[PDB]
């Protein structure tokens, strides 16, 4: 058992910044990987990013690398979602996820259905 | 004695009274604790 | 071993290798986990293209085929040096006449 | 080289009863064993049931034991699967198959690698 609390969404421009934070409550010496996934209103959720809790890699969807930074605080049971460069296309509810699953190939964790959700943050960013 | 990997220990206990003098008497030592240890021994240091 | 190494949802606290750049000798013990240099470029320990997690986990689920269920094993090895044998027997007696 | 035909497959209720065949002809003086496996449409082929030729000695898969009865006769050349209390894991196509090898441990059959197989004939277990 793990429960997750999404924070530090709202309002910004296009071209600015936002840096969301999830924390990690319950069984956390069970956690093998996180992700950020995100849903705008009336179309399916979609895969952001994932990272490996042990090492710290990476694995980005093809829409957000180079803008957005997935990263970990082991110590503080947080993971963090840098959004830079922020565009139309990333107004959307921002949901983190926890998985106990070792996977070998990190690009698994883009496909791999999560153990546990948060109840979701929300991102909207203004027209110029 | 460590002999073939066991190591034998030999023992008795005699009341005696002499306090610098190795005392002189007759004695046999009955074996009590054989270990199965196969360990090279070729030092050792006593505990007080 | 699925009445005990599996759960509903699926049991993935074991573990099994899944790369390693050779095969393991008799009795050998690999628990490293290094990242796995599949192509020629270093990791660095970064995961990413070529670079992976040699570890990966068991999908136990009690409904699991039989085949992929959980098997508890145990390997006896016995040891013979130029040492006392002191695992031995039982060596049962008999009646005294 | 023998060549092997299953029949007797079908639909029946869960709880009900099925009799496969499977017909030897060829070099049948060269059969060891006879084997009956099962693959559901997505998943792997498993195990079911083995008889030695010789003894008519039988081993069967946990799954199926007390529910099923492999049996063969020398003189007719044919193995038979009586399949009673059918239930949903059932559904699948079922594999007749024969080896000349002696394996001294009846329970070698369930992994050994086989020599011919059947064509393959289709159970299909109802819903109540
Ligand atoms: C004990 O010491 C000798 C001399 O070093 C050596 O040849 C022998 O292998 C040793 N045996 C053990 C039990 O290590």
């Amino acid at each position: 058992q793990v429960q997750l609390v999404e924070s530090g969404g709202g309002l910004m421009q296009a071209g600015g910044s936002l840096r969301l934070s999830c924390a990690v409550s319950g069984r956390t010496f069970s956690t093998a990987a996180m992700g950020w996934f995100r849903q705008a209103p009336g179309k399916e959720r979609e895969f952001v990013a994932a990272i490996r809790w042990s090492g710290g890699s990476a694995y980005y969807a093809d829409s957000v690398k180079g803008r957005f930074t997935i990263s970990r605080d082991k110590a503080k049971n947080t993971v963090y979602l840098q959004m830079n460069s922020l565009k139309y296309e990333d107004t959307a509810v921002y949901y983190c996820a926890q998985t106990r699953v070792t996977r070998s190939l990190l690009s698994d964790y883009a496909t791999w259905p999560y153990d546990y959700w948060g109840q979701g943050t929300q991102v909207t960013v203004s027209s110029k | 004695k460590n002999i073939d990997g066991y190591f034998k220990i030999y023992s008795k206990h005699t009341p005696i009274n002499l306090v610098r003098d190795l005392p002189q008497g007759f004695s046999a030592l009955e074996p009590l604790v054989d270990l199965p240890i196969g360990i090279n021994i070729t030092r050792f240091q006593t505990l007080l | 071993s699925n009445n005990l190494d599996s759960k509903v949802g699926g049991n993935y606290n074991y573990l099994y290798r899944l790369f390693r750049k050779s095969n393991l000798k008799p009795f050998e013990r690999d628990i490293s986990t290094e990242i796995y240099q599949a192509g020629s470029t270093p990791c660095n320990g970064v995961e990413g293209f070529n670079c992976y997690f040699p570890l990966q986990s068991y999908g136990f689920q009690p409904t699991n085929g039989v085949g992929y269920q959980p098997y508890r094993v145990v390997v006896l090895s016995f040891e013979l040096l130029h040492a006392p044998a002191t695992v031995c027997g039982p060596k049962k007696s008999t009646n005294l006449v």
